[PDB]
């Protein structure tokens, strides 16, 4: 999370260099001119990628990110009244925008949740964003 | 007129809410009625409604009869007495009252 | 399901903690089990376990039975009444109630 | 036993109330069942129950299943901490701890 395209190019280059650097047993000082063995017979494996990700590469990202979330409605079951209410307040003004114009009801522009601390508020707020395919 | 004289102490911003709650309560049923019409089991071309059935073409009576149940007056009686008391803080033409010029 | 209806007043952020305490309690035993296997006295090639024994391949039952002992509800009863009281501060469809249009 | 480990934070004076609420909820139904038996329309001697039918001879299961819905713990968590704190106000064998006599 947070990497950009140049950082991922650097990640690929660092993983390839770590896979080269583990093969110093053949890439020796006695063979200054490197033979054609390791030049085409060295493939990178997964822990090289995990090393190059872990040991290095600080992410150059701190600002916000726009995406569709991937949490689902059955991730928090129950609350069928709240599900019906959030469907009535988010889905219907965008999936059927003509019926709101047939008899002129203007859509609302936001609700305010309130409750005890830590009962899945954000995990409920992201669910309608995922269901509506909304950022 | 029957809805007028029933809502007695309601402010002007409270009964403008129930004529949006009734609209929301009818839009819920008009969205829901289109679900079963496309989800007809063995939706065959036989006996098909080529005309639009229009189950809710307009706001009926029971939408207001159900939307009225959530009504609530916002302003109490204890705070309208505050504005009446400020109206009494203006002296409000009190004192001597009527006098007449001599003839 | 038996762990569901036993935790009764637990908030959603409290029972997400015991399914990390049980994971920590099983990772402790899976680290500790590998200590004795390399610290076998006279670790000889005779009768050697060439296969991985895997003593803890998954979370067993007694990890939850031991991790449940440190459970604690975070929200009390005195503060959920505050949110119920704010829900009552909203007038909550109270007043006249049902009325009907004349016929 | 299933009613034992379900009521968790209940004081001893609260679960002595639900075994009177269930008795009241069964006495209500045993009074009400005798009303219809004497108020049989065309109460004829034909097909008369000479034996006592006894519809509620004892407390059944659904009386407890319905009486449990009105249960409420009386003591909170905020006040049991007061007695634990007074138990900590007693020094509670804290200080040096174990020592041994010399040999």
């Amino acid at each position: 999370h947070g990497h950009v395209g140049a950082d991922l190019a650097a990640l690929c280059s660092e993983a390839a260099l770590q896979a080269i650097r583990k093969k110093m047993d053949l890439i020796d000082l006695e063979d200054e001119t490197i033979d054609a063995e390791v030049m085409n017979s060295l493939a990178v494996t997964m822990d090289d990628f995990r090393w190059a990700l872990s040991q290095s590469n600080p992410s150059a990202l701190r600002e916000t990110v726009v995406e569709v979330p991937q949490v689902t409605w059955e991730d928090i079951g129950g609350l069928e009244d709240v599900k019906r209410e959030l469907q009535e307040l988010v889905q219907y003004p965008v999936e059927h925008p003509d019926k709101f114009l047939k008899f002129g009801m203007t859509p609302s522009k936001g609700v305010l949740f309130y409750g005890p601390p830590g009962c899945g508020k954000t995990l409920l707020a992201k669910a309608i964003a995922n269901e509506c395919q909304a950022n | 007129e029957f809805l007028a004289k029933m809502t007695n102490g309601f402010s002007g911003a409270d009964l403008t809410e129930i004529c949006q709650r009734a609209c929301k309560l009818a839009i819920r049923e008009s969205i829901e009625s289109e679900i079963r019409r496309e989800r007809e089991r063995q939706t065959n071309p036989s006996a098909m409604e080529v005309e639009e059935d229009d189950p809710v073409p307009e706001i009926r009576r029971d939408h207001f009869e159900e939307a009225m149940r959530f009504a609530r007056r916002s302003v109490s009686d204890n705070d309208i007495r505050k504005y009446e008391m400020f109206a009494q803080t203006l002296q409000q033409s009190r004192g001597f009252g009527d006098f007449r010029f001599p003839s």
